[PDB]
């Protein structure tokens, strides 16, 4: 019921006024020929926190190489109440990555990742390539997370569109929050179980 | 078949001539390394005395 | 029951 | 009670079938009657990925040959390939198919005995009696023509719309990087120093007309510069004056890579809006009527 | 582990080799590594382990270690396989120094692959450390006679560990080079070419006794005066029961050889 | 005579002197116009 | 114990083939690759010492002076002498 | 009442 | 060309 | 004939082989007496420092 | 648990 509710909110079955025609064509062509691990990634995006990367680490800080796996423990739930304004959050849905950054993100974290002094010093276009460029250990670990989810799938081609809180491109992130309520379906997972239990 | 099994017997043992002298040469360079190490300890011990 | 302020979004 | 028999057969599933990453099922067991499956209210089926990547720690697909006999042992009725789930009778002289049930004969080069359990004694010795994924070496009766090389021919839109968006320069950089990455299929990665990337590479660009890029070397051994042959007949497609429109990449390493570098600069000042991609993909067909391959459009 | 090992391991900058490293590798790569292999064929004693180290380490920089192993395997089975009469065989061959250094060196080896190798031999070596502790044999009495009568229960414990081990439980890097050595030795034996002939079992058994584990035992464990004491403790790092256990494996491999020959 | 490593030690010293002469001509051109 | 190793290597090499990547440690420092280049460039030069005046003892019974003097080695000596251009000669 | 449990 | 005989010449000119 | 010359060849290899194990044992014992003499001189150098 | 803290948080 979680994954079915995922494809209702996805681009495959959204109402017409919010997804164009040829976007739905490519979503249907993907879903008819993708493997099961990429279809469930499309209907259930995986969310990771990036602002507390120093917290989720051992006392040895086991060197980040891929020889041993780049450590990615926490898979966050897909609802807005665990979102925190001082946080960065990476979401992948098998097609694109969206890196939501809050307004109250730490400037020390921003200078480590993108080398920017402020959130206004970041635009969605170039900051995908700016990750890990400043060579600070915090931002290099962010690039470790981005490349790990990139190579975990079959193909290493999956664009990264960084989103600040307050830009017009924020709605593509918040629509992928499947447990939330989006402009397509105004139902959470709690209400959707209730609707399919009285119908059953 | 007699020569097939007997090819197999020195395809065997020509790689243990390779194995035995591999132990000889790698340990003889330990002998070279520890003899230079001997000279540097006895010289510095004489300087310390 | 479920009130106005109590069922907004925290974000 | 009535669950120990289920978990034994479920154990036979997990240790003889084709692995999870090749085949994945909706349900591990099936209903017996049509009345049961209508009350199930969930679909039944499989996902098949025949060339799936093998995870480390998991066995690769073994290769099984049949020697000079050249006969892959097959059922006569449903033509189902040999699998570890057939049933062997008359001390292995006959085998019943587990799909259509016909009792086929065992070939004379396949004569081996049986153990106490009814299975064959060399069941683990031959790879296709124990694993669900096997790769056979098919004989000459399954080929209609000799095996064609890996072949690629790139269609690049070079209209004023595409050169403004940078599609012409993004695609050419990608094609150059993929051909020089060293992982090109058809290059002999079994390492013996010899000039035999059998891969076939062609280049076609298109706008209101269709352009063909001659890439072969000169007959005198000189390094011929690449050519651009415009073809404006967008109703009845033909091939221009060359036999080097579709060349081998190893013998023409320098010409293909140079022509990829020239394409963004050559069509940079193109002011033509309309495109005839339908004629261009037909144009790629006339090039590869004799080999085949892939258009990267 | 410290910050410098983090910095040099997934930064986009310091994985690209230098310009001097690039053109050196091009000249060593043309014609199936024949200029590279002739230099190590032309080597000496002490110089051979340094050029085996240098050839392998530059191979890791260009991600061409499978190319180096596959080229070195066929050219050394061919060289061992077509030089009759011979001698003490004139500074040995390349294949055994190569496999010893590739699978046992602090810079070719993963932390995950090393930590597996600690946890399959810590009970083996704790058996040897309990023999020196409970029967109170001193260091001098260790080196007098053969270690097979010293560590008799400790060695048989190691046989029990390997018996319950498997190639699936062997990690990806050892298990890969068993398979590439197996289908190369079988291929150059069958020079006019599958039952895995006992020469491949013979080479596989050698590399998993002395090359993997024996070299593992060799490694894993007033200012001028203090640094020389520490360099002594690093060089003579065995409080000898470790090195007697090592030479127990090397002398084991000679009788492991006499089993496969018979 | 000069054979092997002494050729490489020769080319290293002239390549060093070329870099050295480039950077002191760089400074002396600033100094003369100053 | 040796026979047990024989029966072990015969059995797991007979087990069906496993996919196994050869993927080695990235913890190699660039200084490790730097002394790797330094040992190559120095050994090519010291080999030129042993050719002109006879000191070259081979590591192969049959690899003569003519066998190591390939045209490939002649180009490697051109690299070994002219290396100091683009190598930043404070290092190797 | 409930700040013992829900805190 | 102008004979790029340094390590900085192949950087700045390329 | 192809087994007779190839038995003289295979015998010369075993004569190289059991001789090789000879100075495998001998080179081990010279390492034994050379490593135990390090033990006294490192003790004297430790006491002198 | 997480409920009553968020009703106070919105309010």
């Amino acid at each position: 019921a979680l994954f079915i509710l995922g494809v209702l909110k996805s681009n495959a079955f959204r109402p017409v006024k919010e997804v164009s025609t040829d976007k739905r064509v490519f979503s249907w062509s993907r879903l008819l020929a993708l493997p099961v691990d990429r279809i469930c990634a499309y209907v259930h995006p995986r969310m990771l926190p990036l602002h507390n990367l120093s917290n989720f680490g051992g006392p040895s800080d086991r060197v980040l190489d891929g020889q041993e796996e780049v450590i990615l423990p926490p898979a966050l739930r897909l609802t807005a109440e665990e979102m925190t304004q001082d946080g960065a959050y990476l979401l992948e849905n098998g097609e694109e990555m969206l890196l939501w950054i809050g307004r109250s993100i730490s400037p020390q974290w921003l200078a480590s990742v993108f080398g920017a002094h402020s959130l206004d010093c970041v635009h969605p276009d170039v900051a995908a390539a700016s990750i890990g460029d400043s060579q600070d250990p915090v931002g290099l670990r962010v690039r470790a997370v981005v490349q790990s989810v990139q190579g975990e799938h079959l193909c290493n081609a999956m664009r990264l569109l960084v989103i600040r809180q307050g830009d017009p491109s924020e709605q593509k992130f918040f629509a992928q929050l499947m447990e939330d309520r989006v402009p397509s379906l105004l139902l959470t997972f709690a209400e959707f179980l209730q609707k399919v239990d009285m119908r059953s | 078949e007699e020569v097939e099994r007997y090819l197999e017997e020195n395809r065997k043992l020509r790689l243990h001539l390779d194995a035995a002298n591999g132990e000889v040469a790698a340990m003889s360079t330990v002998h070279i390394r520890q003899e230079k190490m001997l000279d540097q300890l006895t010289s510095t011990l004489a300087a310390a005395e | 029951q479920e009130l106005r302020v109590s069922r907004m979004s925290l974000m | 009670s009535t669950g120990s028999a289920a978990q034994q057969v479920l154990q036979e599933i997990q240790q003889f079938n084709s692995p999870r990453y090749f085949t994945r099922a909706s349900v591990a067991r099936v209903p017996h009657s049509s009345s049961l499956q209508q009350k199930l209210h969930l679909p039944i089926g499989l996902f098949i990925r025949p060339l799936a990547p093998i995870r480390p720690g998991s066995p690769t697909v073994p290769s099984v040959n049949f020697g000079n006999c050249g006969v892959v042992v097959r059922c006569k009725r449903c033509r189902t390939y040999i699998n570890p789930f057939v049933h062997w009778e008359a001390h292995g002289r006959r085998w019943s198919c587990n799909l259509c049930g016909y009792v086929n004969d065992t070939p004379q080069f396949y004569m081996r005995g049986l153990d106490e359990k009814g299975k064959r004694e060399d069941r683990f010795e031959r790879a296709e009696l124990s694993m669900g994924s096997v790769e056979f070496v098919a004989p000459a009766d399954y080929m209609i023509r000799p095996p064609q090389p890996p072949a690629y021919l790139f269609l690049i839109d070079v209209s004023a719309t595409a050169v403004a968006s940078g599609l012409v320069e993004s695609a050419c950089a990608g094609i150059r990087a993929a051909l020089t990455s060293g992982k090109l299929p058809g290059c002999t990665d079994s390492g013996a120093g010899r000039g035999d990337s059998r891969t076939m590479v062609g280049i076609v660009t298109y706008d209101s007309a269709v352009h063909f890029y001659a890439l072969g070397s000169a007959s005198g051994g000189g390094k011929r510069r690449p050519q651009v042959l415009v073809m404006p007949e967008i109703d009845d497609v033909f091939l221009p004056l060359s036999d080097d429109l579709f060349v081998n990449f190893a013998e023409n390493r320098d010409a293909v890579l140079e022509a990829l570098d020239t394409i963004p600069s050559l069509w940079r000042s193109n002011g033509c809006i309309d495109n005839c991609m339908g004629s261009a993909v037909k144009a790629a067909l006339l090039v590869m009527k004799h080999v085949g391959g892939k258009i990267l459009l | 582990e410290n910050l410098p090992t983090l910095m040099s391991i997934l930064s986009p900058l310091q994985k690209v080799p230098k310009a001097v490293c690039r053109r050196l590798w091009n000249l060593l790569s043309d014609n199936n590594f024949i200029p590279l292999l002739t230099l190590l064929k032309a080597s000496d004693g002490d110089q051979r382990r340094r050029l085996v180290a240098a050839a392998c380490n530059l191979a890791n920089s260009f991600s061409a270690v499978p190319d180096l192993a596959y080229h070195l395997f066929r050219y050394e089975l061919k060289w061992v396989g077509h030089l009759p009469a011979s001698l003490f065989l004139h500074s040995s061959s390349l294949l055994f120094p190569f496999l010893s250094f590739v699978t046992s060196s602090k810079e070719m080896l993963l932390p995950g692959d090393l930590s597996w190798l600690h946890q399959v031999m810590d009970p083996v070596l704790a058996a040897a450390d309990s023999i020196v502790a409970s029967e109170h044999l001193s260091a001098d009495q260790i080196l007098r006679e053969t270690p097979a009568k010293l560590f008799r229960p400790a060695g048989s414990l190691f046989l029990e560990r390997l018996k319950r081990l498997s190639l699936a439980d062997f990690p990806c890097t050892f298990r890969g080079l068993l398979y590439l050595l197996a289908d190369a030795v079988d291929a150059q034996l069958r020079e006019s070419p599958h039952h895995v002939t006992s020469s491949a079992i013979a080479t596989c058994a050698e590399t998993l006794i002395c090359c993997f584990f024996g070299n593992f035992i060799l490694r894993y464990a007033d200012l001028v005066g203090l640094r020389r004491m520490r360099e002594i403790a690093e060089r003579s790092r065995v409080p000898p029961t470790y090195g007697a256990m090592d030479k127990l494996l090397r002398q084991m491999a000679s009788f492991c050889w006499e089993a496969v020959s018979s | 005579r000069r054979y092997g490593p002494e050729l490489a030690h020769a080319f290293s010293s002239l390549s060093d002197e070329n870099k050295y002469l480039k950077v002191k001509l760089q400074s002396s051109q600033r100094a003369e116009v100053r | 114990a040796g026979k047990e190793i024989v029966d072990w290597c015969a059995l797991q090499l007979k087990l069906p083939r496993l996919e196994s990547p050869l993927k080695f440690s990235s913890a190699v420092l660039r200084k490790a690759a730097d002394e790797a280049t330094g040992e190559f460039l120095q050994y090519i030069l010291r080999l030129d010492r042993d050719m002109r005046e006879g000191t070259f003892q081979s590591g192969t019974p049959g690899l003569t002076e003519r066998d190591v003097a390939t045209p490939a080695y002649e180009e490697l000596l051109e690299f070994a002498i002219r290396a100091s251009t683009y190598e930043d000669p404070a290092s190797e | 009442d409930s700040a013992l449990r829900r805190r | 060309e102008a004979a790029l005989r340094n390590v900085e010449e192949q950087f700045l000119a390329q």
